[PDB]
């Protein structure tokens, strides 16, 4: 999306101090826990019962790493979100039936896991400039959905 | 939040509905289908051309669900209880897409009774699927 | 917005039908009877206790009147909706303090009044190539909400 | 709905909070008009610079309003009757802006309790700002 030379440096500066596996587990875990309906393709995974079974869920893990590894590498081409998951978009729609109202509540729960991980440093613009992004990766993925 | 006018107005306007509420059904469905292709995630299963019959027979059973919360509209939670456990635990349709449907129940009913359809029933319609949709969704989490 | 050559067609088509006069003054009507809280940018228009009282007041027919008619302005430009809509978009930011919400608010009530007045003849595809207009059009206005 | 354990959890995040509700609540507010600035189409009466004495101030109202929302969770209505009277006739805020602001309070909780915030209590404290902002919307119509 259009973010300043300024926020752009902003948000690449801090994922560098991200540990992408151990993030991608977290924000999937919670996704899991705080909207629970969002469990509804994971049910070959195993125990979801409790929030402690989905937060050592093995299975849910996997899938997220699977998950932060694709916007990880998203990061680097900002100036072309839909061009970069043209194919991903279309993926969740014709095969994983995925409402596009997922990659939005994700996309929320991501950023407060990075201001627990991150605190005091994960200021008011830091967090700005990271809302743009969560909501245009959002948009590219749900741009092909018909 | 309903008050004895809306009320009113509901059961007045459902029913002057009657017979015709399983066609209303299938047309609201289609609408929403064609105007918010994102809600068409939650029926691969279905064969969701123009005239299926399928989704004639899902139309029938929403419309008669509703049928059933105009006939209790001073006790809904316990007259739908069944079917908010099952769209909470089975099917698990987010929220946001019960907004999509009533207006889409809105815009038929508005095109099938002009008369019927003032700006207060309207707004009476409006409130009473937002009811509907609540307690639908009360038992997500 | 990009519509397919059958719904270009089918909204041209049924916009020459139209009397905006009267279809925005429904349209303005409806959005403050079914919702009351989009009235509080209008306390220098009278009475709006009732919803006879609404519908019958002139100085809510007069305004929906030069805003549906604004609208109409914009259907014959759908190519760059925003670049028409932009001094518009700016207005409603700084001077009128208008909540982009409403806009979309007053998109679907428009919708539910275009099939009052059409009846058979506001079909389901009809009715989708419309929802496209006012959520390109609600955009378009919210554009420049800095 | 809020369950017994929900209530649990929300008084023990809360009473970590204490002395600091006011402060948080204002850099809630700091973090909504940034992140979603068409929040600030409601406050052009409001000098919105950073630490502005009246963004402060707000920001304490919110907090006691909170306070006294869990001090009374079991009856949520009655204790915020007339702050819902206050948004539904004067204020009338559009229903989707208390959903930002609530996002808003979560990160704020979320970079100031690293220990209390457990995804068990990040649950809670969702459902619960859920709940206040359904209480303070309840008679809009
Ligand atoms: C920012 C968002 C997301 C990104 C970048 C993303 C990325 C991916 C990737 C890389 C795959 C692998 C596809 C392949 O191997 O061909 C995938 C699979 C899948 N995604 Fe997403 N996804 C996102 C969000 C979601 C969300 C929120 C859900 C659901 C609540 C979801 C559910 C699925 C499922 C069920 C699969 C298949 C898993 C498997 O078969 O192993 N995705 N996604
Ligand atoms: C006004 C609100 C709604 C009503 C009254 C309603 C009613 C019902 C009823 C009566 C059933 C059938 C129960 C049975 O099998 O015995 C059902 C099933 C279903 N509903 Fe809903 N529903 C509502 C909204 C939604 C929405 C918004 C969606 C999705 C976009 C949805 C998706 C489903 C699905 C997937 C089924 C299963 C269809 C099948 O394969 O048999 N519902 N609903
Ligand atoms: C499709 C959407 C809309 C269009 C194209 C539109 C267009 C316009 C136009 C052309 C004017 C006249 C400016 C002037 O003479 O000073 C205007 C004024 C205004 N608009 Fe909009 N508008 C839209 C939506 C809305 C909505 C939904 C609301 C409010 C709920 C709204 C509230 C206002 C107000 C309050 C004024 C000033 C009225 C007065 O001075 O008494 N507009 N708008
Ligand atoms: C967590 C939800 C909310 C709570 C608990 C809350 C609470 C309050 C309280 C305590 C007041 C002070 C009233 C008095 O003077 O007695 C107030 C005023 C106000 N609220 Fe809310 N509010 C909430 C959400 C919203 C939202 C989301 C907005 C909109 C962006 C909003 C906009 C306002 C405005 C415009 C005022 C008047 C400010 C002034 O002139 O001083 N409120 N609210």
């Amino acid at each position: 999306v259009h973010l300043t030379p300024e926020e752009k440096s902003a948000v690449t500066a801090l994922w560098g101090k991200v540990n992408v596996d151990e993030v991608g587990g977290e924000a999937l875990g919670r996704l899991l826990v705080v909207y629970p309906w969002t469990q509804r393709f994971f049910e070959s995974f195993g125990d979801l019962s409790t929030p402690d079974a989905v937060m050592g869920n093995p299975k849910v893990k996997a899938h997220g790493k699977k998950v932060l590894g694709a916007f990880s590498d998203g990061l680097a081409h900002l100036d072309n979100l839909k061009g970069t998951f043209a194919t991903l978009s279309e993926l969740h729609c014709d095969k994983l039936h995925v409402d596009p109202e997922n990659f939005r509540l994700l996309g929320n729960v991501l950023v407060c896991v990075l201001a627990h991980h991150f605190g005091k440093e994960f200021t008011p613009p830091v967090q700005a400039a990271y809302q743009k992004v969560v909501a245009g990766v959002a948009n590219a993925l749900a741009h092909k959905y018909h | 939040v309903l008050s004895p006018a809306d009320k009113t107005n509901v059961k007045a306007a459902w029913g002057k509905v009657g017979a015709h509420a399983g066609e209303y059904g299938a047309e609201a469905l289609e609408r929403m289908f064609l105007s918010f292709p994102t809600t068409k995630t939650y029926f691969p299963h279905f064969d969701l051309s123009h005239g299926s019959a399928q989704v004639k027979g899902h139309g029938k059973k929403v419309a008669d669900a509703l049928t059933n919360a105009v006939a209790h509209v001073d006790d809904m939670p316990n007259a739908l209880s069944a079917l908010s456990d099952l769209h909470a635990h089975k099917l698990r349709v987010d929220p946001v897409n019960f907004k999509l449907l009533s207006h889409c129940l809105l815009v038929t009913l508005a095109a099938h009774l002009p008369a019927e359809f003032t700006p207060a029933v309207h707004a009476s319609l409006d409130k009473f699927l937002a009811s509907v949709s609540t307690v639908l969704t009360s038992k997500y989490r």
